[PDB]
């Protein structure tokens, strides 16, 4: 399993920071495990993004679990036959400068209660650089 | 929140404890991170190891406070470790890590 | 609404005629079922 | 409102030419058992009018 990040490495004030993750070696429609990202300030502490999974319930077509504070500006995205997950993020500040990880999450994702739980990060991501 | 100490140095060989307030729940994890790198699960479920993670490392929990034991430091256990834990109905937070120095 | 709930378990065995002739292995059925039904009787003892 | 909440899989197994039986693979999701909602103010107002008759 590996996860390779891609993308633009500067992007402008103002606009919209896109970026994709490229997962080999396991499936993205597997419900073993959530997927998301976790972004790290340079030198600051780890804050949940969010992650999503297409492994749904009868009354949803999947679940996706968005930080609070960021949902408004943030838009999550995955691929299954691909293997591949996309992140949008709109009107980037400063404050978003950081080193973005492609993070796996393990948990109780394959037998769960009422909703499903991912809490631990099995696998993480090399990161990439967003500069704003 | 998670709250974590700045720094928990010791010199190698001794038997060192790091700590971690504010869960609330046993999806309690930790990661290590190298310097420039990136973050590796070491501790998950509390106490559970992934396979080919080192038997030194153990996990612990009183009350509200995780703890992580590691027997035996080694020269390249220097690295930031970071907790996390599930919150509310499906949040996820973390803390704010602590630098391992040997 | 406080919508009273039912438990109810599932049998893939049923033996309504087994004597008559066979029983019947109903086969699972893959993902999560949920079906709306108008109850409009009652049969009482 | 009935449901079976279990996600169930289905393995089919190959036991001879052409028969195949069809397995219960192993549960996704949670360990929650089957059961029906039936709103109770409306089953309230028919028990009534059920006792009146
Ligand atoms: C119970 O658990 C099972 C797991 O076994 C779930 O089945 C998965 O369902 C998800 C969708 O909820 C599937 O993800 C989809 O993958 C498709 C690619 O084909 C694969 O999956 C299909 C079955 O869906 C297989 O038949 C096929 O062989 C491949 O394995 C995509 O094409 C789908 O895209 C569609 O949905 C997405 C959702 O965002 C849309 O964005 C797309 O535009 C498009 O509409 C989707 O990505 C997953 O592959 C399934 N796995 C398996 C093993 O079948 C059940 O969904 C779950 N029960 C319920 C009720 O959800
Ligand atoms: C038969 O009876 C059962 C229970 O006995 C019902 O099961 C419930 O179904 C509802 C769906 O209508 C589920 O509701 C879900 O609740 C989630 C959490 O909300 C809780 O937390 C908030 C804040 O703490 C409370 O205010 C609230 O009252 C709840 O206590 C929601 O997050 C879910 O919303 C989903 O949709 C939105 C918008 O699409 C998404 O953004 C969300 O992320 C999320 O995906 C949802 O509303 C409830 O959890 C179920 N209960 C159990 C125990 O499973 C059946 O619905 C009922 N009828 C049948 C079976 O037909
Ligand atoms: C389970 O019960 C529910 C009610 O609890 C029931 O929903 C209702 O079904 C009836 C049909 O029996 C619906 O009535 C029809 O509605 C359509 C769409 O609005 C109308 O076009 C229809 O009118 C035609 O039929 C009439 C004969 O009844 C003609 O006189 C008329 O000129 C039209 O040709 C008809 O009225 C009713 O709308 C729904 N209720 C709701 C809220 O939608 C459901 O059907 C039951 N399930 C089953 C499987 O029977
Ligand atoms: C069994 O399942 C049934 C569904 O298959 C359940 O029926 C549904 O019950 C919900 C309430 O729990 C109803 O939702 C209501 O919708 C009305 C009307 O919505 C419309 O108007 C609003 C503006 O008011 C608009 O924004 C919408 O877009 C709609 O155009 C709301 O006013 C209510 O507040 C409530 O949200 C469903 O409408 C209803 N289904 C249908 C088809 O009517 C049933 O309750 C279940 N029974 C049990 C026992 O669980
Ligand atoms: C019902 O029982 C069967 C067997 O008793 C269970 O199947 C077993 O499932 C485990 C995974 O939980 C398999 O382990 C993995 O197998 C792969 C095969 O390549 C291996 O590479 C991995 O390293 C790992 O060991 C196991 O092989 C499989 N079969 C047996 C004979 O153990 C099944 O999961 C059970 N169902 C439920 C719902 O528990």
């Amino acid at each position: 399993p590996q996860l390779q990040e891609s993308g633009p490495t500067l992007v402008e004030a103002s606009e919209t920071l896109s970026l994709t993750c490229a997962v080999s070696g396991d499936s993205t429609a597997a419900c073993n495990s959530f997927w998301g990202w976790v972004r790290q300030p340079p030198g600051k502490g780890l804050e949940w993004v969010g992650s999503l999974s297409h492994c749904a319930s009868y009354w949803n077509r999947g679940w996706t679990y968005h930080n609070p504070s960021l949902k408004s500006r943030l838009t999550l995205a995955l691929d299954t036959p691909k293997n591949l997950v996309f992140l949008k993020l709109n009107s980037v500040t400063a404050a978003d400068t950081a080193t973005y990880y492609c993070a796996r999450f393990g948990g109780e994702v394959l037998r769960y209660t009422d909703w499903p739980k991912p809490a631990w990060v099995d696998l993480w991501g090399r990161g990439t650089l967003v500069t704003v | 929140a998670l709250t974590q100490p700045p720094s928990a140095s010791g010199s190698p060989g001794q038997s060192i404890t790091i700590s971690c307030t504010g869960t609330s729940n046993n999806f309690v994890s930790w990661y290590q991170q190298h310097a420039g790198k990136a973050p590796k699960l070491v501790i998950y479920d509390v106490n559970k190891r992934p396979s080919g993670v080192p038997d030194r490392f153990s996990g612990s929990k009183s009350g509200n406070t995780a703890s992580l034991t590691v027997s035996g430091l080694q020269t390249d256990d220097e690295a930031v470790y970071y907790c996390g834990s599930l919150v509310g109905n499906w949040d996820v937070i973390f803390g704010g890590g602590t630098k391992l120095t040997v | 609404n406080d919508s009273i709930t039912l438990p109810c378990r599932i049998k893939q065995i049923i033996n309504m005629w087994q004597r008559i002739g066979q029983a019947m292995y109903a086969p699972p059925i893959q993902g999560v079922i949920r079906c709306v039904s108008n109850i409009t009787g009652l049969i009482l003892t | 409102n009935c449901t079976r909440p279990n996600n169930n899989t289905r393995k089919s197994i190959r036991i001879g030419p052409g028969q195949a039986f069809y397995a219960t693979g192993d549960i996704i999701g949670d360990i929650r058992q089957a059961h029906c909602n039936v709103s109770k103010a409306t089953w309230n107002e028919t028990l009534g009018k059920v006792v009146k008759q």
